């Protein structure tokens, strides 16, 4: 017969029900998670054999919203739900961020997590429920996965932290933070705030991590009673021989090549070491694939860079840990735009424009929570030429959705109220160059363009992308991380805000052992960086035009 | 108009620990009217039959 | 001056004109078919050489409706015909179903049939004209097409069968059957009826098959006067010695593997028998590629199953020919949906929901034959995890669109009239598991969810997917066919309906020799199966919620 | 920290500014071009290494228009510009057509040009600005490219030529011609006239070319000051020995095979000669690959056809230079359309229909310059079976949009005025056979269908596509060029018009030496061909129904 395994637990003010065993039994795992009438069916399917020659982990997370969940018939021309909306893609990216690093190193089998909203309570957001369901399905599947994750949304009302604020409560709230983590560490923080301090924002990350532990324990009990046998997957053993070989032939050469100052000279010599070490080894190793040797070399290199940074040596650009790249700020760069600005930080450049329209021009979004009108629009464009490459233009698939929401979240706190500025504002950011965080250059350019357009904003906002590299009890916080030092990010964080508060915080930790003191130091160095960027931005424009 | 700055080290400012603001506000309770659960276990009406040969 | 070859004939109450030789002369064949002012230009292009290492027949059928045919300018923002609509996709599958089985085994050359509607008489449906045009073009092309097919639409007015009823006649008709067939056998039946009996539906299929012989004869004459020379195509050589070697090596092992009663054990043993045979054979001779041996073993496994079924042995899951799989019916599974149900039949499951709206929520479809308001909407989603696979979500394949129309046809006969239920109803089916026919579980789940939502329906409806395996005189009808038994479907049919009549019937016959008596036996076994499912459904919910 | 190089010059009544060096510094080149407050940002990125297997030059031109340029928020549902429009794809082809012939032969490195409109003056069209920015970006990039091109739009006002007519001046003008050329030769012409002579239409090409020289000279100065060093690209050496061997083996045989006056027999013998030369060469040298020798044979065949044409020999189908293929005109083909016609020219055939609607059915185009109501719609469909092949159905390529805009331009001159005919007209052309120019058959079919529908058009229009073959001093003008004579077209031009003037003119010159005297002879032959086609057309419909 069909026998369902149901576990109910109390999560704050809500009751969460996890049901597994009776639906979608041909998938690796499937769970129906319901919290106070908001229900999401989440299924995970993992392929048992890896595609030969696979390098990256193919993980897909698809989040779907069904209009029937809200008791409504879709309003589109075809009366059917269609391609992923921007909100669906953002929630699916919020489910992908915390789970991707928890799969074993080497695991490259194809995994697809599909979360479908099947019932909605207008007060309970289906995103945390879908995150709890993804954790449970991925923990019941048996697929190599390193830990149940939890999820919590924290709000700040009357100087108090509140767990999973409802839609009514999220109006008087000064914070909207989503924190996901394991029993040991926080893994993801996506937040938007109304110019709150660094201590209020960290106390929120701690509160939500301490409060999501009941979800973690519930999923561990459900796994204890209904989990599928764990996969007998083993990582391909390292060719320690070929490794130590390439080391002996290239490590010290690269370690000296990285002491060179000039960028061009350094880059040239490295390829000389790369090509020479390849042949001087290939000669005796007969036919050994190049791609393989190139990988071993990249590894060696990245390890040299890490060791140097952790030892206190200049970064790959000669900068120290706290130095911000050169800044250039221009306003009114376009003749016929309401507002325009060019923001350049080192080699990351953004051309941002602001347009003013009537209340009619405002975007009307029909959402599961209810119909809603947005008078402020943020659109981000990442063209292929920003990175000196060719590709398809007009396809917002270069993480443009996520980066455009982080920039909107950075600028929303300082936007005027509708009773002072009853106009529709559209901010478009064009990423002309990228070698760092373009999402934060878009925040500084949006602020400059809004002041140029005459929009009265509460204060000027800027953003900085930082990183933390840790090896044991030693750690270094690096300001204005470049696109090359992505590998050096054990904690990769982005903080936007004004001179007196944080307006957005994104964190993505991939390691364990980052305490609260470390995060305080990291976010204090990010304050020094924003206040420097903000002082440079104020020297150009201080008040709206 | 225009402004620029060279590459500068922006050191972390001095850190002053913040006293946590306290309020006696009581969060009102959430009133929920509904079943609360989804899935088969919540079915109002259920029927089954094993594998049988239609009479 | 261009010399067009025009052939006119009388089809029922209409006059059909076939014109070839003037329009598209760089294509393998082109024919302009007109029936009483509704015209469809149909073209066929066949690639003369097959691409190396092709395994399946790549046939594509594209149907297009042009707005100018109705004397209208498109009402989309760009004022131009866009991507194929649901209707166009469905008419393309209605054309694709009868023709595909008529190409010979081993034909893997690429064939594209494009039918474009160029004129429309509001009262004459272009689908039958398009199917006649595709048959005429394929027969004129010289491609190895195993015979002209015809097509007919049959209605039931005043307890009489009518041929190609107009839209006005169709408004007062209790049947809408589309039958397509050759001179010897029926090949396709897509129908929708208002709870009609099995005898009426079979009489309608016979009537349409009898009436389409004039189209078949006219196409034969056209081919005799304007047809291109036949293609010099020969099937690839069959390795009789290798097939005998593989059979003498693995046939009796797989026969024994199948004669054991454990699914997982069997599956293992089977794979073993394979790996062993392929390794031994490639060791003896490394020239033969693995894949070919794997295909020959798969085909031998299929023949073993077929012979076990035909001999009266239990099926691959231990069931007899008339046994239905286990059934679980739950209603009220979702908290905030107007109506919801979960229907499980063995390893096929559907989560179906029903939503009630207002008159503004009805879908206004501007079709080539007129504007139409649809107050009943059916949507079917077949996720990849329904089969344990990874893939793309949202994108509806064409079969999944055809399966949602079949389920809507099955449920449409019991929906209330607008003067008693003036509300707009949307039914959404989510296939959560699929090992069998998901469309029929969607029919039963739609009925359960509609009753749960409080929609007053005339009666509960259920569906059953059946199959008939035939070797010469011997035949066996199999109830609740499995997804792994698709190879045993010489005739695959799907019957939906209530306790008193049939609401939808789909048939796809690929062989010859299926008499009317055989259809009596198959639709009587499907009646028994559907009535059993309806009894199990009624034991849960028997009347709409108050 | 950034310093842009800005050069200003006067282009007619406007001031053009070229700015480089500040924005998009990671692309191969980036230029911001401004013409009287209309600003377009154009970037070019070229890959420095060719893909290992590459036969064609991978050039992509993407033209995007941003609504913020006009100070407006897009009216789309999502408040974003998502899909390229028809006008954008047509401006991309206006940029692509003059530049593709200017990259050296054998150059197969991938190049992408992206022109984004960032500011719009409602009176200055952004297409000429985009063409000037693409010429500047390609000449500054260093990528092998032959000379800066210029562009100009000419109009005919008060029987005088007007350079870059403003949108207002275009209302009173009888011409709208775009000429793009280098310093020594015209390369592209695209025009729409109101039944003007051939002298008035060649004078405009000469005027626009003489006026564009200030643009070519300013681009040359900008490249002299700020241009990056030219690439070290060398064309791959040709196998002179293998060439001469294939030539000795097959040239005489193919030259004699082509004197055969039967198409199928000639094709069979040519195939035999090819197969035999290939087999024999492979027997001599086992290393020779089939595709290389096949391409050498195809090139020898093309040279044979060219030599026969230039010597006065009959063409590949037995026609001389001035003969037009057989014509068949049929009206009233479809039973329930408002107007229909089937036009056949040899092996090119088009079924065209005309539908009349009410004023409300007219298309509303929300464009950057301003909202425009179009009461005349022309849609062009080129199915795969027109050339006897299989392929995707329903998707128009970039040509099927430019071939339809050319046919619309050729029919637009005779369309009745709104006061005389206050209806919306839609002409849909389906190409049923293609062995030549389907666009000109669409023009003739549109004319016949419009008269069949009763539209009171001023006169009947017809079109002819022709080609010019030049070798030094010797040139031959070929009327009604085939789809298999495309290699023979040193100048490919399509002329549409009535019995008294030209309504559209498209030219595409790929050589140098085409003086106005050679263009007069070509246009006179085109006039004679179009009057023959119009005489054949007039013998059927003759006048509106």
């Amino acid at each position: 017969m069909l026998n369902p395994i149901v576990r109910k637990f109390q999560y704050g003010q809500h009751t969460v029900t996890l049901e597994t065993g009776m639906m979608a039994r041909q998938a690796t795992a499937a769970v129906m998670v319901s919290m106070d009438d908001t229900a999401v069916f989440v299924t995970v399917v993992g392929q048992k054999k890896a595609k030969p020659g696979q390098d990256f982990f193919p993980l897909t997370v698809n989040y779907q919203e069904r209009t029937y969940a809200a008791g409504r018939i879709p309003g589109s021309f075809f009366r059917r739900e269609g391609r992923p909306s921007e909100g669906e893609t953002l929630i699916a990216r919020l489910i992908d961020r915390p789970v991707r690093p928890l799969f074993p190193e080497g695991f490259v089998n194809e995994v697809q997590v599909i979360a479908t909203v099947v019932s909605v309570n207008p007060q309970v957001n289906p995103d945390i429920v879908a995150m709890i369901g993804a954790s449970a399905a991925l923990s019941l599947s048996g697929i190599p996965f390193n830990g149940p994750i939890g999820a919590a949304r924290v709000g700040y009302i009357n100087d108090q932290y509140v767990l999973n604020p409802t839609q009514d409560e999220l109006k008087e709230s000064k914070l909207d933070l989503v924190v996901a983590g394991t029993e040991a560490a926080v893994l993801m923080v996506e937040s938007e705030a109304e110019l709150l301090s660094e201590d209020t924002m960290l106390g929120a990350v701690v509160f939500g991590h301490e409060q999501q532990q009941v979800v973690i324990q519930a999923i561990n009990d459900l796994v204890k009673e209904a989990g599928k046998p764990r996969w007998d997957w083993q990582p391909e053993a390292v060719n320690d021989a070929l490794n130590a070989r390439v080391a002996a032939l290239a490590e010290s050469r690269l370690s000296d090549a990285y002491r060179i100052t000039d960028k061009q000279e350094r880059y040239a010599q490295v390829d000389v070491i790369k090509s020479e070490t390849i042949e001087q080894l290939i000669a005796e190793d007969e036919t050994l694939d190049a791609n393989e040797l190139g990988e071993i070399l990249h590894a060696i290199e990245k390890n040299v860079v890490r060791s140097r940074v952790l030892a206190g040596e200049p970064r790959i650009d000669g900068r120290e840990k706290d130095m911000i790249r050169g800044l250039d700020v221009r306003t009114g760069v376009l003749p016929r735009t309401h507002g325009s600005a060019l923001f350049t930080r080192g080699e990351t450049q953004a051309l941002v424009t602001a347009t003013l329209g009537t209340a009619r021009d405002a975007q009307v979004l029909d959402e599961l929570m209810g119909e809603r009108t947005d008078s402020f629009l943020f659109h981000y464009n990442f063209p292929p030429y920003s990175v000196g490459e060719t590709g398809m233009v007009g396809s917002p698939k270069r993480r443009e959705i996520g980066h455009g929401r982080l920039a909107k979240r950075g600028v929303l706190a300082v936007m005027p109220d509708m009773d002072k500025f009853p106009y529709t504002v559209r901010v478009v950011s064009e990423i002309t160059e990228s070698n760092g965080s373009s999402s934060m250059a878009s925040v500084c350019g949006a602020s400059l363009a809004l002041m140029d357009a005459g929009v009265p904003i509460k204060a000027a906002v800027a953003g900085i992308a930082m990183g933390l590299v840790k090896e044991g009890d030693n750690y270094v916080v690096l300001s204005d991380i470049l696109g090359d030092e992505d590998h050096l990010g054990d904690m990769d964080f982005k903080v936007a805000g004004s001179r007196d508060g944080i307006s957005a915080l994104q964190m993505d930790i991939k390691i364990e052992g980052i305490t609260k003191e470390i995060m305080q130091v990291a976010l204090n160095q990010a304050k020094g960086a924003r206040l420097h960027i903000l002082g440079v931005m104020e020297q150009a424009i201080n008040a709206p035009r | 108009n225009h402004a620029s700055a060279p590459m500068t080290r922006a050191p972390a400012p001095e850190y002053v620990p913040e006293t946590p603001h306290h309020s006696d506000w009581q969060r009102p309770s959430f009133h929920f009217e509904g079943k609360g659960a989804a899935g088969g276990h919540s079915a109002t009406r259920h029927a089954s039959a094993p594998a049988t040969r239609p009479q």
